[PDB]
Order: structure tokens, then sequence, then C-alpha cells
């Protein structure tokens, strides 16, 4: 995905990490469904396809064993969603959320 | 278990008022006073200032909680 | 590429059967990346499928089938599939199908050993497309050669008829009695 | 912006509860009611109990 | 652990930390002085 | 298909004795404490 | 060998009911 | 068959967009044209599915149509027609950049867009679409600015503003979506009126709520109920119970959270 974000084109990914995505769900494998969840985020929030990412996020159960970088990725983007759709205080949670869940030396 | 005791007295209560108001026992005029004292000394707990002490005294508690 | 699948589900009702096909076709195409959008506007295309008059019902109860699969229902998806009726394919070796097949055989099993549990009068009654499909499945094991998952499927689903001919019609009939006798003996609880 | 915009955003925080004063058109000002004592109410209650859970 | 590579980085008081010494204001010296002469 | 379809539920239920295998162990330190 | 795992499916509900609940009500007599 | 059916579709629409362009009052004639070149835009591959590369006449029918029937439903006073077009605009316009070279009329029709999403009050909607136009788009161009200005008068309560909208109106087509917008942001400011004002009279309240006649006045106030001014003056100033289940409630929860350990 980092590859392609390089090209510039992210919806070519979409459709190949989308269905690995559905085949990583099927397979339950918390950290590969973590991660495509977080990376297909990320491409909507690139391409601003806000009510897209809307629909995914409330359709889509996020792993709960996930690591803490997956989940500050996770909460970031779910955060930047609930702020243009006018959910405030879940903003303000997941938000803060994904600032303690980031590592404190990098990032 | 306190509150399944009161029941417990109340329903005794109300039996005893049931079979006098039907006629089976007589006018008990002791008994009837004790029982319209006790349901003077029910108190109000909507007096506007019983709520500011309670709510008052509600948070004096939780703060040490 | 395609951003949204607002267009299409719009398309969906038209009032123009043509035009509620082409957007059915598009939805199918399209649903393994919008099936949230699809997801969102279940409802019109689940009362398109109960329209028996429009002519694509087989179609559309694939199309709102796939969608709740990628929902993860499977429970709705799976009965949407089985109302597509032949047209799902079977050999197409998707995912999405195996995964199909899979749910499909679990309720069989799950509502046929709660049938032989109850008595002898009424059970409830069993869908006989469900059963076709699970049948094809044991003609595509007996098929390929895997007589051991027969006998498994078959003891699962208390198919008497079936694991009796997938054991005769094996290439060891000594082998396969030991198996299900050795299994028989050490797994099957009720009496 | 002119005056008339500010009593309708002052009329609408008042009635969005940001404010609980009542607006004198007649003389034309904002009268603020007494802030009723926080502490004698279930304010308190809800903090410590969010703090506490 | 994870570096974050995937956003970009832009190159770059014990006591409580209060949001009221922030005011853009004149010294209270100016301010005085302003008001005294205009008085 | 079938394989698959073994396979699939084979591995949800390794899954599901793993986790609880570490349940187990947990509440097995508790009590032997 | 797949119907075998089905006898791991009959071991997964031996960890999980038989002794789960086993060390639950072990420990409650053992506070007692 | 291609080709025909191409070129079957490109004369239907000359001869609609010449109707439209230059006859003002084009009516039914014109949504029964729709239907028909609709059935007939079924094929050209309609909205492509991508991968197609058509780089067809697809541009010219499929937006230009829709387009129009996006105005059709506005002067039919159609919402769901114009949601369908709009969608499908949506889907055209900002799905496929590149390979088209984008319509002076996107930014005026995705304004009328939104300013429909505000007077359906779908403010969620609205600012999501919102956030698809470009930065520079939402600050600069005046169809984009003034159903985002429009909604910031809303939301700060800058009802005079928004009632002057009426007077602005960039493109007259938007006076659908406004007056619609004006009725029920009458109702807000009187449910201001109601919560505010302890006392309000008449003469100055018809300016408040933006009425012109006394008998819209004393018709509104029916509507719902008030007291006529008897002194000339709309008197709506009609303004304990410890909530002891719910705490003992919470008080429960705090020991079954402290005894479970």
């Amino acid at each position: 995905a980092r590859v392609y974000e390089f090209l510039d084109k992210l919806d070519v990914v979409r459709s190949f990490l989308h269905a690995r995505l559905r085949t990583a769900t099927l397979r339950h494998d918390a950290d590969g469904q973590a991660t495509l969840l977080n990376l297909l985020l990320r491409n909507y929030l690139h391409y601003s396809l806000y009510d897209q990412a809307e629909k995914l996020v409330s359709k889509s159960v996020f792993p709960e064993q996930a690591n803490n970088n997956e989940w500050a990725r996770y909460l970031y983007y779910t955060g930047r969603i609930k702020a243009i759709q006018l959910e405030y205080s879940e903003a303000r949670r997941t938000m803060t959320n994904a600032l303690r869940k980031a590592p404190q030396h990098t990032a | 278990h306190g509150l399944k005791g009161l029941n417990s007295k109340l329903l005794d209560i109300r039996s005893y008022l049931e079979k006098v108001a039907t006629g089976k026992l007589p006018i008990n005029h002791q008994i009837i006073y004790q029982l319209q004292d006790v349901f003077n000394l029910l108190p109000d707990v909507s007096l506007q200032e019983f709520v500011k002490a309670f709510y008052l005294k509600t948070n004096d508690q939780m703060v040490v909680v | 590429m395609i951003t949204s699948a607002a267009g299409i589900i719009s398309l969906l009702d038209e009032d123009e059967p043509q035009l509620k096909e082409f957007a059915l076709h598009k939805l199918n195409a399209v649903v393994n990346d919008f099936w949230a959008e699809i997801s969102e506007s279940v409802d019109k295309i689940e009362v398109l499928y109960e329209d028996e008059g429009f002519r694509s019902r087989q179609f559309a109860a694939l199309v709102a089938s796939k969608v709740f699969y990628h929902l993860g229902a499977f429970e709705e998806s799976l009965n949407y599939a089985l109302g597509a009726g032949d047209l799902f394919n079977v050999n197409d070796n998707s995912e999405y199908v195996e995964t199909i097949i899979a749910k499909c055989i679990d309720h069989y099993t799950k509502q046929c050993v709660e049938n032989a549990d109850l008595p002898e009068g009424e059970k409830k009654p069993i869908d006989q497309r469900l059963e076709g499909i699970v049948n094809k499945m044991f003609q595509r094991c007996l098929d390929d050669h895997k007589y051991k998952q027969a006998i498994g499927i078959a003891l699962e689903t208390r198919r008497l008829d079936v694991f009796e001919k997938t054991i005769l019609e094996s290439n060891d009939v000594p082998g396969m009695l030991a198996y299900s006798l050795k299994l028989c003996m050490s797994l099957m609880q009720n009496k | 912006d002119s005056p008339e915009d500010a009593e309708f955003i002052v009329a609408k925080a008042i009635r969005d509860g940001v404010i609980e004063a009542s607006i004198n058109h007649e003389k034309g000002y904002v009268q603020s009611k007494e802030m009723i004592d926080i502490y004698s109410t279930r304010e308190p209650q809800l903090a410590f109990h969010q703090r506490i859970s | 652990d994870d570096e974050f590579e995937e956003f970009p980085a832009e190159d770059w008081h014990v006591w409580e930390d209060n949001w009221d010494d922030d005011n853009v204001e004149d010294d209270f010296s100016n301010q005085l002085r302003a008001e005294l002469e205009k008085h | 298909g079938l394989r698959q379809y073994y396979l699939s539920k084979i591995e949800e239920l390794q899954l599901i004795v793993n986790d609880k295998s570490q349940n187990l162990r947990r509440l097995q330190a508790q009590r032997n404490e | 060998d797949l119907y075998s795992r089905y006898k791991k499916l009959q071991q997964e509900l031996e960890f999980l009911e038989v002794q789960e609940e086993y060390i639950k009500d072990e420990q409650k007599n053992l506070k007692k | 068959t291609s080709g025909a059916v191409l070129q079957a579709a490109t004369g239907m629409y000359e001869q609609l967009k010449g109707e439209w362009n230059r006859k003002s009052p084009n009516l039914s004639k014109c949504g029964e044209e729709l239907g028909r070149l609709k059935l007939v835009l079924l094929e050209l591959n309609f909205l492509p599915t991508t991968g197609t590369k058509l780089t067809k006449q697809q541009l010219i029918l499929a937006r230009d149509i829709l387009e129009i029937g996006a105005q059709w439903s506005i002067l039919r006073k159609d919402i769901p027609s114009f949601e369908r077009y709009m969608a499908q605009l949506k889907c055209y316009y900002f799905d496929y950049k590149e390979q088209l070279p984008e319509s002076a009329y996107m930014h005026q029709l995705l304004g009328l867009n939104l300013l429909f999403l505000l007077s359906q009050n779908r403010v969620a909607e609205f600012h999501t679409e919102l956030e698809r136009l470009p930065a520079k788009d939402i600050q600069t161009n005046v169809y984009i600015k003034h159903p985002v200005s429009l909604e910031q008068y809303l939301m700060e309560g800058s009802y005079n503003k928004v009632f002057l909208a009426k007077g602005n109106i960039p493109a007259e087509s938007y006076t659908f979506f406004i007056d619609i917008l004006l009725d029920t942001i009458r109702d807000e400011i009187a449910g201001c009126i109601e919560k505010a004002y302890e006392k309000i009279l008449f003469t100055e309240a018809t300016r408040i709520l933006f009425f012109n006649t006394p008998k819209k006045m004393t018709d509104y106030a029916k509507k719902r109920g008030w007291v006529l001014g008897p002194n000339n003056y709309y008197s709506f100033a009609s303004q304990t119970t410890i909530p002891s289940t719910e705490l003992a409630k919470q008080v429960i929860e705090y020991a079954r959270q402290l005894e479970m350990i």
C-alpha cells in the first residue's frame, strides 16, 4: 500500500486490498484484518471518501486483539471520520485514545 | 432483607385493614390512631429544600467515594 | 476508479425493469468493493427480489446474498444464496461460494441433527434446494476421492443413506468399514 | 454585524441551552439568570460518577 | 517499534500550565499610562 | 471444497482451544496459588 | 484425519465447559 | 448495433438540448423524452464500471442528459427524481477524473445539491459531500460559497442573512430548495422566540419572524398556539424529584464492580 501511495494511485489497490480484507475477515487473523482495515481507511481518507469510510467503519468490526500501533491508526481515522460527520464526543475519545496508544519515542 | 421485612409489615397492616373494612374485625381505635399517626409521619421528599440537602450530602459522600 | 455505488443503487429503483436489471448487474460487478453502500440500501433490492413479477429473481437473490456475505450475517446471505436457485456456480471455486457452501452445510447439519432428535412426525420441513446443494457437494466429494471427508459429513448430517453409498462405492470396503466402526465407537454419543 | 443578528444569535443560544437568560426586546437587553448553585444539584454526582467508574 | 512513516513530519515549566498568560496585550504599565494620559 | 470447509472450521476450533488454554492456565495459576 | 479434527472439536468442548467452571467453583470453595 | 444506438442517443440528446436551451416553457414532453432517452442510454455502457477504456460519447450523452434531468427535477419540484439524477451526476463528476474535461455547470449543480441537503436538514451528509469539493472551490467559487455560508449562518443563528440569501440566490434555480428552508427557519425562529422573550409584542414580532402581513401573523400564532397579545404582548411565559432510582442503580453498580474482585 505504501508503494502504491508513492505511485499516487491507491484506487488501483482498492479492489485487491478490500477483497483480501474480506479474506482476512473470513479467516480469523486479527493482525491482518486490522492492518487491512487501517489501509483501506487511509485510502478512503486520502481520496476524501469520508462517507464510504463511514459505512466501512459502521459495518466492519475492528479486532480488539490488535497491536497498539494499528489501534492508534484506526482510532485516528475513526476520529477524523466522526469529526467530519459531526460526532464530536466520539471524535474526542477516539483521538485521545489514539494519541495515548501511539508510540511516545517516534511517530 | 429490610425492604422485604417492611413489605411484610405493610402487608400485615393491609390485610388487617381489609378485614376491618369488610367487617370481620371491629374498629380498634388505638390501632386506627397509630395508623394515622404513621401515615402522617410519612415524610415528603419533594420540598425543594430536602432535595437540596439530599443532593449536597450525596455529593459530600461521592467526593469521598 | 468507481468511488460510489449511489448512482447504481438509485438506478435500482426507476420503475423500468430494464434499468433495474442493468443496475443490478452492475451491483453484482461492484459489490466486492461497495457492499457497504448496498448494505445500507439492501431493503430496495430486497423488495425487488420478493417482487415475483420482476424476471430476475435468482440474480437479485445472488446479489443480495453476496451483500449479506460481505456483511457477515451468513444467515440471510445463505437464504438468498439458496433463493438464487441454480444461478450461483459451485464450480467457480471462489472464496464467496466456498464459504457459502460451508455455511449451507453447517446449517443443514444443525437442522438435521435437531430433526433426528425430534420425533418421527414433523421436523421443520427442509428446503429441497438446500438438500440439493448439499447433495451436489456430496457428489463432488465422491468424484474427488475424499471418502473419509464424505463419511465425516455424512455422520455429521445424519445422512445414513449417503454414508452407506460412499462406503459401498469406496475403493477399499474393509478399510472404510474399519474407519466407520472405529469413529462410531469413539465419538457417537446419541444412543 | 448589525445588532439584529446579535439578537437572533443570543436568542438561538438561549434556546439551545448555551445561556439561560431572557431577552427584554422593549428595552433591548439580555438579563441572565441567578446561576443556581451547582453543588446543590446532581452535576457533582455525575462528574464524580464518571471519575469513580 | 513502528516509525509511523505513513504520515509526514515537519522539521523540528514545572508550574501549573494555564491558558491565561497567552493574552495578547501591552504591558500593564503601558495600559495604565495610556489610561492616565487619556484621563 | 469440503476440504476447505473442514480446515476452516478446524482452524476456528484451534483458535478457540488456544485462547481457552491461555485462559485455563491463568485460572489454574490462580487456583494453585 | 479431518473428522479426527472433529475429535479435536470434542476436545475443545472438554477444555471449555468441563474445566473453566471447575476452576471457578474450585477457587470459590478455596476462598471459603 | 453499438453505433446505431449511439447515433440515436446523440440525436435524441441534441433534440432535447436545443429544446431546453432555447425554449423556456419546456414541460412533461421533456419528462417523457428523458424516460425514453435513459432507456436508450442503458446501452452505451452508461456509467462505466472501470476497465472499460471507452473514451466515448458517454461523456456528452450521459453527463449532459443527467444534468438536464436534474434541472428538470428542480423545475418539476420532484425530490426523488432530483436525488436520483444528482447521485448519478456525483458518480459521473467525481469518479471519472481524467479522461474527462470537467463541466462548468459542475460547481453550480454541486452547490444546488448542497442546498438540497440543507433544505432536507441532513447536515452530516451535507458536510460529507462538502468535503469532496476542493479547498479553493469551497473558499472562492460562489456556487460552493453560498451553500456553506448559508449553513454557517443557520448554525450561528444569523437568520437575517439567511433571509437575505433569498435575494442573493447566485443561481435562480436555488429558489425551490431555499423556500422550504425559509419555512423551516421560520419554525426554528419561532422556537427561539418561545424559549427566550419572557414577553414579546406584535408589531416588532412581525419583523422578528420576517412576516409581512398581520393575517399571516395571526394564522401562525394559531399554529402551535399563543395568547394573541391581550395587551398586544404575546405572553408565552410558561417557564426537585430526586432521580433516586437511577442513583440507586449507579450506587449498586459501584458496589457490584467493587465486590466482583
